[PDB]
């Protein structure tokens, strides 16, 4: 622990249990078993070299307290799951979910400031105050966006399907090529052409699942289908869906005024804010 | 030497595809690539017994330079033709941004001091590295689901994410492979990955950039104190 | 402000805006189906712009000058864009052809003509501000796009000479040597690419019969460098990239699925935030808040 | 503000004369006016007229309260999509209020108001080069066979359908795809030899020049104008506590 | 000008007609290609030219897009000739009595110039928006026997 190389070697550790925890797989065992052992030895091995510091540390350390016992619990359920006495493919693996965190104590040295550590609270508590702000505007205009979403787009789920289709008999062959959503109004919406005809397959019996999750059915699912519109993510496909099932001057309007606001704006505020921060470190401190 | 680098690379590249019937580990092309790196050799040599060791080595271009050497010294080893070492061939146009002494000003000015960004690039490493082992060890177990099996899928899957190609089709497998149970909380999970990689990082990554264009303040104030027609004919 | 609006030009600079909005919006109404040589009803914008153009150039030139003087029409980019439109607008109307080859003079006549929006930039002076702003950091950007292209170059020398040829396989999964891959073969038609449906066990998804034959990607491929900086200009995009990393993994090797990542890292997360800042400096540069 | 959040989230199900959980939600809409009428009869008999009328966000409810008052009166009379669909506009108008009582959401509001009256001039700008670009593709690119992404969505067939699909390059989804199918040379497409009209062919170079010098100057260089109007607006409004 | 129908009834040979596949006659495929063995295995490629030509004929109907998709194309001829292809291919034989004639492989890259863009399915092989009806490989020299110009 005196020695500058004590920390040298558990960094270098600390690596090696990164590596390790990204290595634990099952799929990784069943092509390579040799490598099960190995896994093991290090997470063993590794183990006992931090146990030293747990019993030197006797004479913000509740962060090593937790991540060692963390080894602790994943060296226990390895030694169960090499018994084979619980399944390879049990979901157990979970308990391995906070210790590739310990990748953090291989910057820690860096994280480590002497200098007024109050002026850099004070900058990270503004940026949290900043984005709090940012985040509530996005989530406001999210929610506006879902509620317009439910009102004026219903739910995506009106398909042209062969003329003689019946319940329960809904499968590929069923379906137009490609897949033509419409409006059940004879002047608004596609309508399907001669020999086909459309109308709900929730109807038929399908579930939601097979159906996908995008729509505005609820106003949870229409503001998850506007955030994905947002992420510029397949809008134009949920545009033609809506241009399909519904009056065109609607989609139009509604997608359009979704890219021009939360695409580019909304985002750049985030860029503005980052660079306000900049601005701010680089007078603060005076020099870097 | 610039004019050699240049013919060096365009006949590298000009290595087009003729046809399956006729193709061997020796051709016009592998002689070529031999006798540019004969040269290359030559010149590392005539410039370290000039210069001397220490000498060479004590600026950064010549230590690149050495290593742009040995790389292709062992590149044209005939089983390592064609190898992930042909890297280092291509890399010798880099040679090439010595040409302009404006485009040297102009790299140096936009990168601005390297500790920033390598800071920054680090520091996407490590994160990245860390949320796919944690997703991996959340998902490595779940059956019908591929996408992580393995830990370099997880992280394909979340280069993926960050890219944001694709990404709702990934959300939407992952959704599908666990129950409607659990979907929810992974679904947030996700969306909070997505948020802050988008959001946060890339913003860091154009302050960064914005922060190098910006002059010192110690230099702007500086220099803020100290501040025949087409009819000639 | 009305009164300051109404005087920010000259009295026929307002109207060639009208006639020039006039023209734009009567070439908004011209279709493969309803083109100008044959419909009359579009003529009429044409003939009184170009009359009106000719009279401006006509009023201006014996008031200016071409050259050679402290004022002229043509002096800057602007006069030459305008001389050019009007020269291409007349040519057209003198031959207005009736057949026009795909890939001829015409069409790039027809080309040329479609310009003809870009005069409100000359002509309302906030346009011409932004463009000059626009302008300024053309220096820098051209930086960037050399370097972008040093990039793609090295990338695509890369492509070529390792995955020549290696990504073309048999359009049929099921065989595996491009001898044996021969006759025709059943391939199933896309349905619905949202949907998830299960299949049943006694069903067949739809499809038809297709011959086998050993092709490449149509939308990429690294037979030769130009068609490498190509698919790699199309992957700074981060658009359809992901299908050339899975098509790379899996026809040439897993090891190479490292050579694309690289790029997307270097090219696209950073690359195009050398433009943004760029931009970004030059905004705050003519902003005149930068010192 | 609760009250005008819960009459928002209200607001969650589609207004539907067919569905009968749309009656009893309209009911509940009505009261919440009458609540808010208060609000604004409180205000504007607290004040004086001349004085509650000054303040610009009092005006602002006080048109959206009549029009809600407006829209009770009409419903227990007509009971039609008209009245359903005038709630729902009157509950969105009212949501949209929240903006003035808080102060950094306002403030964000301010910013993004004069970012695009700012940037008014530069979209102007976007609209002219895509217009030209729009001319040029239904020119070279109006009778295309259709391909892998080119369908009735996607199409130069006319002016309208150009504007559409080049907003959507400029979206950036799937653009190389478009671009390829512009690529469809023989055995593919029928040529002619005396008019573009008749042949579905596309343009080769025409098509590689058209789409990755759109891309490349809208995407790469126009857009950034918008960005850093967004960063100098919101550095201008938004300001926290200053030491 | 008699389509062929009965097996034993069969057995000049230049007038009978196939079922399905009617352009042709027995004569040739005899010629470059014990009789009621032959006519049998004739008649079962028949029925299989009318299965696959039937799976691909549902398969048309179902494109709503049939004619919009090109203007100098209709799903007649794209029918026509996938009927022409699928029989040349099962009956590989150069034709002597036609009266205009063009070499039988050509046939394929006509469906390709009429019919439509079916897009396949991308599930275990990425094609990259590679066509589902396609001829000419990488670099493979397309252009053997002539057949009747169908069309
Ligand atoms: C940091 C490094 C993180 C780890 C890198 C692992 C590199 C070693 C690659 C060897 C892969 C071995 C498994 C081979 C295999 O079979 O796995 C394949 C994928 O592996 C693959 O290529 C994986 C492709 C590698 C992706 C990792 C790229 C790292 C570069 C990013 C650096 C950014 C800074 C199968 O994928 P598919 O089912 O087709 O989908
Ligand atoms: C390629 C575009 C060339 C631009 C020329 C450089 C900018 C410029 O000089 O424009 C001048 C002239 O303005 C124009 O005419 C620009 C017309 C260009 C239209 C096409 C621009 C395309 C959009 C930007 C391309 C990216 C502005 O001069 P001014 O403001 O002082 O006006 C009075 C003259 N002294
Ligand atoms: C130094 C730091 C910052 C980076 C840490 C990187 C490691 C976490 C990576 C590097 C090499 C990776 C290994 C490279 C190759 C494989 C092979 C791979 O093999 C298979 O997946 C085969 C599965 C099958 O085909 O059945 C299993 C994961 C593993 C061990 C990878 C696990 C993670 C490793 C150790
Ligand atoms: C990150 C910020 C910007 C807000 C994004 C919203 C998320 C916080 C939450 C709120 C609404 C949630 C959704 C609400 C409803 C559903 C329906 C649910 O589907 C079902 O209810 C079917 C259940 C079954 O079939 O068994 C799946 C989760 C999902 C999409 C939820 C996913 C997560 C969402 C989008
Ligand atoms: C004063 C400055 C701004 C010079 C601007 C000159 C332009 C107006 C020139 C440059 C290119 C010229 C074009 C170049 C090529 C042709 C092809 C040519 O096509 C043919 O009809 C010939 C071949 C055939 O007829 O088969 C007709 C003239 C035209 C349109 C030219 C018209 C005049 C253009 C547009
Ligand atoms: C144009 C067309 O085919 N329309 C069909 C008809 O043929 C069929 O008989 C009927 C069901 O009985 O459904 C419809
Ligand atoms: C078509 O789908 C079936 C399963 O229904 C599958 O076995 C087959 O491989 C698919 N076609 C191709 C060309 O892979």
């Amino acid at each position: 622990i005196n020695k500058p190389w004590v920390h040298s070697l558990l960094r270098i550790c600390a690596i090696i249990s990164v590596i390790s925890v990204c290595m634990n797989t099952p799929m990784t065992f069943e092509h390579y078993p040799p490598l099960q052992y190995v896994t093991f030895t290090l997470d063993t091995l590794l183990m006992f070299l931090y146990t030293a510091e747990m019993i030197a540390k006797m004479h913000w350390c509740v962060f090593d307290g937790f991540m060692v016992f963390c080894l602790w619990v994943s060296l226990v359920l390895q030694v169960f799951e090499i018994a084979d006495i619980v399944d390879q493919m049990s979901p157990w693996g979970m308990l391995r979910i906070p210790r590739p965190l310990i990748m953090i104590r291989a910057f820690r040295i860096y994280f480590r400031f002497e200098l007024p550590r109050t002026r850099i609270t004070n900058i990270l508590k503004r940026s949290g105050e900043q984005i709090w702000s940012v985040s509530i505007f996005l989530l406001f205009f999210l929610l506006l966006y879902g509620i317009l979403g439910v009102q004026m787009f219903g739910t995506f789920t009106y398909h042209c399907v062969v003329n003689d289709t019946k319940p329960g008999n809904v499968t590929w062959n069923s379906l137009a090529i490609p897949d033509t959503h419409c409006s059940p109004e004879l002047e608004e919406g596609y309508q399907c052409p001669p020999g086909f005809k459309c109308m709900d397959l929730e109807d038929l019996g399908l579930s939601r699942q097979e159906l996908g999750y995008s729509g505005f059915n609820e106003i949870g699912t229409s503001i998850f289908t506007v955030y994905e519109a947002a992420s510029q993510e397949g809008w134009v496909f949920l545009m033609y869906r809506a241009i399909d099932s519904f009056p065109r001057w609607r989609s139009y309007f509604y997608f359009i005024t979704l890219i021009f606001f939360l695409a580019w704006l909304v985002k750049n505020v985030f860029i503005a804010v980052i660079i306000e921060t900049f601005a701010e470190i680089r007078v603060q401190f005076q020099q870097m | 030497i610039l004019s050699m680098v240049t013919v060096d690379v365009i006949v590298a590249a000009s290595n087009y595809y003729k046809g399956e019937n006729f193709r061997r580990q020796y051709d016009e092309f592998y002689l070529a690539e031999v006798a540019f790196t004969v040269l290359f050799d030559l010149e590392a040599l005539l410039k370290i017994w000039c210069l001397g060791f220490t000498g060479y080595i004590s600026s950064s271009l010549h230590k690149f330079e050495l290593l742009l050497v040995i790389g292709t010294t062992l590149h044209v080893y005939p089983d390592l033709y064609h190898s992930q070492f042909t890297y280092f061939q291509v890399l010798r146009v880099v040679r090439l941004i010595k040409i302009s002494p404006a485009l040297e000003d102009f790299v140096y000015k936009i990168f601005g001091p390297g500790k920033k960004l390598g800071s920054l690039v680090v520091f996407t490493a490590s994160l990245l590295i860390v949320m796919s082992a944690i997703s991996l060890q959340m998902f490595c177990f779940v059956e019908e689901l591929d996408r992580f099996t393995t830990f370099p899928r997880a992280f394909m899957s979340m280069f993926q994410i960050l890219t944001q190609e694709g990404w709702v089709d990934v959300m939407d497998q992952t959704l599908n492979a666990v129950g409607h149970m659990w979907a929810p909380v992974v679904a947030i999970y996700f969306i909070l990955y997505h948020l802050f990689a988008t959001l946060i990082l890339l913003s860091l990554f154009v302050a960064v950039i914005l922060d190098n264009l910006e002059l010192d303040e110690d230099l702007k104030k500086l220099k803020q104190l100290k501040q025949p027609l087409r009819l000639r004919i | 402000q009305l009164y300051d609006l109404l005087g920010l030009v000259t009295y026929l600079d307002w109207v060639m805006i009208i006639v020039t909005i006039c023209s734009c919006i009567s070439m908004m109404f011209e279709s493969p189906f309803r083109r100008v040589m044959h419909a009359p009803t579009l003529q009429i914008a044409e003939y009184v712009f170009v009359i009106f153009m000719s009279i401006e150039l006509n009023l201006k030139i014996m008031a200016d000058g071409l050259f050679f003087t402290p004022t002229a029409v043509i002096r800057d980019f602007g006069g030459v864009m305008d001389i050019f439109i009007y020269l291409v607008s007349l040519i057209f109307l003198c031959w207005m052809p009736q057949n026009v080859p795909a890939e001829s003079g015409a069409q790039l006549l027809m080309v040329l003509r479609c310009l003809r929006p870009l005069r409100i930039f000359k002509l309302v002076p906030q346009m011409r501000k932004v463009v000059r702003e626009l302008f300024s950091g053309f220096k820098e950007i051209f930086l960037v796009s050399i370097l972008l292209l040093t990039l793609m170059l090295v990338f695509a020398s890369f492509g070529v000479q390792l995955f020549a040829g290696k990504l073309a396989k048999c359009n049929d999964p099921n065989i595996i040597r491009r001898e044996d891959c021969n006759g025709i073969f059943r391939i199933n038609v896309s349905v619905s690419k949202n949907l998830n449906l299960k299949l049943r066990p006694g069903e067949k998804k739809p499809g038809f019969w297709v011959p086998r034959v050993w092709a490449n990607p149509r939308n990429f491929n690294f037979d030769n460098v130009g068609n490498a900086m190509l698919a790699l200009f199309e992957v700074l995009s981060l658009k359809g990239w992901v299908e050339v990393r899975d098509v790379i993994i899996h026809r040439v090797g897993p090891i190479h699925g490292i050579y694309i990542h690289v790029f997307v890292f270097l090219g696209c997360m950073i690359g195009l935030t050398l433009f943004v800042g760029v931009v970004i400096a030059n905004f705050n540069e003519n902003k005149g808040t930068a010192l | 503000a609760l009250l005008v959040l819960a009459q928002s989230v209200l607001l969650s199900v589609k207004w539907d004369v067919e569905d009968p959980v749309t009656v009893p939600l309209a009911t509940m809409s009505v009261v919440f006016t009458f609540i808010f009428v208060l609000e604004v009869t409180m205000k504007i008999i607290a004040m004086s007229p001349a004085g509650f009328w000054q303040s610009r966000r009092n005006r602002y409810d006080l048109l959206v309260t009549s029009l809600g008052v407006v829209w009770v009166v009409l419903h227990f009379a007509l009971l039609n999509a008209y009245t359903y669909m005038m709630g729902a506009c009157v509950i969105v108008f009212r949501f949209f209020s929240i903006c003035g009582k808080h102060v950094t959401l306002k403030m964000l509001l301010l910013t993004v108001v004069v970012s695009m009256y700012k940037s008014f001039f530069i979209i102007v700008g976007m609209f002219l080069l895509l217009l030209c670009y729009a001319f040029a593709g239904v020119v070279l690119f109006g009778t295309v066979k259709y391909g892998e992404n080119i369908n009735r969505h996607a199409n130069f067939s006319s002016a309208g359908k150009a504007i559409t699909v080049l907003f959507r390059i400029v979206t950036g989804e799937d653009w190389n795809k478009i671009m390829h199918d512009c690529m469809v040379q023989p055995p593919f497409c029928t040529p002619d030899e005396f008019t573009y009209w008749a042949t579905d062919c596309g343009n080769y170079a025409g098509a590689l020049m058209y789409f990755c010098s759109f891309y490349v100057i809208i995407a790469y260089i126009m857009l950034n104008l918008l960005v850093a109007i967004i960063v100098e607006n919101f550095s201008l409004f938004y300001s926290t506590e200053e030491d | 000008c008699f389509t062929v129908e009965n097996a034993d009834a069969v057995c000049n040979l230049s007038d009978f007609y196939l079922s399905f596949c009617n352009s042709y006659t027995l004569w040739e495929l005899f010629s470059g290609l014990t009789c009621r063995q032959c006519v049998e295995a004739y008649q079962d490629y028949d029925h299989h030219a009318q299965e696959k030509y039937e799976e691909f004929e549902s398969v048309l109907h179902k494109y709503l897009q049939s004619e919009e998709y090109s203007v100098k194309s209709c799903p007649e001829d794209c029918k026509i000739v996938y009927k022409a292809w699928l029989c040349s291919q099962y009956f590989e034989v150069t034709q002597f009595n036609c009266r205009k004639t063009i070499p039988c492989k050509q046939y394929c890259l006509e469906v390709q110039t009429r019919c439509p863009f079916i897009l396949p399915d991308n599930d275990e092989v990425i094609y990259g928006g590679l066509s589902s009806f396609i001829c000419t490989g990488l670099y493979e020299t397309f252009l053997e026997p002539e057949c009747c110009d169908v069309r």
